[PDB]
């Protein structure tokens, strides 16, 4: 008989930790991977934080939350823009993130959470502000719904997850957080905070 | 000594409970009676929660105890450091002592360094036995704060004392023969277990910024539970952010009970539930005080 901790917390700390070898093995012991703690961090946020990049491949190609927000709304997008860490931000964004995703207490997004003060900071806000920019103009309009929807509005298209639209008119029609799309034969608004450039990778 | 009674003037404040002198003199006589009847080295085995420093938190103490399980529902052992700092130590350590003597085999109260009349003298204890009592008084606790036992072991793998490893504990026999009433000396394994703290940038045994003991490595960590043949060392004595927090690559575990202790940190507390098994986990004390799509313009 020996002692052991709680699989879950043995995850949250291995990834905050950078003990890569024991997140392979541990996270097939944990129920579900993106649980969060009594704060709503979740293993991805802690190996986000820290830096610890093949972590963070290797959670997100296990198909953990990659838009999992905390207490204050802080998603691994978040994260890695306040460290100014524009690779990983990038990584982020080509595997599901929520670019629009804003934070609670202050509406921010995740680049706006670039820090004007440390290293980095111009690469990694230019990237961030950059995709909020381009996006649904970039890559033919081509855009992916991160979440489902069902339409509050007769104009509002329904999503499932993962849908791939088309960006037909962002922006310039009396809308400025709503994106005029087309899903497959029909058009409709969609919101651009539940919208990625590219889809999750599904667990 | 109706202890039913007492346990439910200090419950009701779920403020001051106004207990007598005699009863508070009590609770100390019968508690240090139990203590000495039991080995300083306690011996105990899982399932119980385990919790850090207090420091007089009442209110927390109760939020412990509902996340928990009031005793008997769950068995636990206290790390120490009950008393000082905090507003209300006198409900805390009148609570606990009342615990101790309803469930003197389910409920354990270790020996912290704040167990000691040279510490409670200056940093808050004292002066709340003055100034609500006497002096009278906080000498009875000391006597029994001289009694209280100083480690356990729980299930023969995590060894338990409120601060830490010592350069003069070289085998649990030389714990179970210091001999009780006694003061914690200024220097020494009772002085060391009570005050000593890890350190990542320590190789072997460091200096100590508190003036007293020691701080210890990694590898001291690593030695000790090698030779003991334990899993872990479970400790307190320092305020740790999240409540809990792990060293010598969760060889060791820091444990601290207050929230934002002193009111000047904001630290959670935390406890460490053991199983049966010796799987353990750790219940938060949070500091007590689709996403939203947009509008349509
Ligand atoms: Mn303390
Ligand atoms: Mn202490």
């Amino acid at each position: 008989m020996r002692v052991k901790f709680n699989p879950l917390a043995l995850l949250l700390d291995s990834s905050l930790e950078g003990e890569f070898d024991l997140v392979q093995r541990i996270i097939y012991e944990v129920d579900d991977p993106s649980l969060p703690n009594d704060e709503g961090i979740t293993a991805l946020h802690n190996a986000v934080c820290a830096g610890h990049t093949e972590i963070v491949k290797f959670l997100v190609q296990f198909g953990v939350n990659v838009n999992a927000a905390d207490s204050d709304g802080w998603t691994p997008l978040h994260c890695a823009a306040s460290c100014n860490n524009v690779q990983v931000c990038k990584f982020l964004v080509e595997s599901g993130a929520a670019v629009f995703a804003m934070t609670y207490s202050d509406m921010q997004t995740a680049a706006d959470k670039c820090e004007e003060m440390e290293e980095g900071y111009t690469q990694c806000s230019q990237f961030l502000y950059g995709v909020q920019e381009k996006m649904g103009i970039m890559n033919k309009g081509v855009i992916y719904a991160l979440w489902d929807y069902e339409p509050q509005n007769d104009d509002e298209l329904p999503m499932k997850e993962g849908d791939c639209m088309t960006i037909i008119h962002r922006e310039d029609e009396d809308e400025i957080e709503w994106w005029w799309a087309r899903l497959n034969d029909k058009e409709g608004y969609v919101p651009r905070n539940l919208l990625g450039l590219y889809p999750r990778i599904k667990p | 000594l109706n202890l039913d009674s007492i346990i439910g003037r200090l419950l009701e404040v779920q403020k001051n409970v106004q207990l007598t002198e005699n009863e508070i003199r009590g609770l100390c006589l019968k508690s240090r009676e139990i203590f000495l009847s039991q080995p300083i080295l306690l011996e105990l085995e899982a399932p119980l929660k385990i919790c850090g420093d207090i420091h007089g938190q009442y209110y927390d103490l109760l939020r412990l105890f509902e996340y928990g399980g009031f005793p008997p529902e769950s068995n636990y052992l206290f790390l120490g450091d009950y008393v000082d700092r905090g507003k209300q130590s006198l409900e805390t350590i009148c609570l606990l002592l009342a615990y101790k003597i309803k469930y003197p085999e389910n409920f354990f109260l270790l020996r912290g360094n704040h167990e000691c009349a040279s510490i409670n003298r200056i940093y808050g204890f004292y002066d709340e036995c003055k100034r609500r009592y006497n002096i009278k008084l906080w000498k009875t606790f000391t006597d029994c704060f001289n009694c209280l036992p100083i480690a356990a072991i729980v299930d023969e793998k995590i060894f338990c004392c409120h601060g830490g490893l010592s350069p003069d504990l070289q085998s649990m026999e030389q714990i179970r023969r210091i001999m009780r009433p006694t003061d914690v000396p200024d220097q020494g394994l009772l002085c060391d277990l009570l005050w000593s703290d890890p350190d990542k940038d320590v190789q072997g045994w460091g200096e100590n910024d508190r003036g007293v003991s020691f701080t210890f490595g990694a590898e001291v960590v690593a030695k000790f539970l090698h030779k003991h043949d334990l899993d872990l060392i479970c400790r307190a004595h320092q305020v740790v952010e999240d409540g809990y927090e792990f060293f010598a690559k969760r060889q060791l575990v820091t444990l601290f009970s207050a929230p934002n202790y002193c009111g000047e940190f904001d630290n959670a507390g935390a406890m460490m539930s053991v199983d049966e098994t010796l799987m353990c986990s750790f219940q938060i004390l949070k500091p007590a005080d689709r996403p939203i799509t947009p509008p349509r313009n």
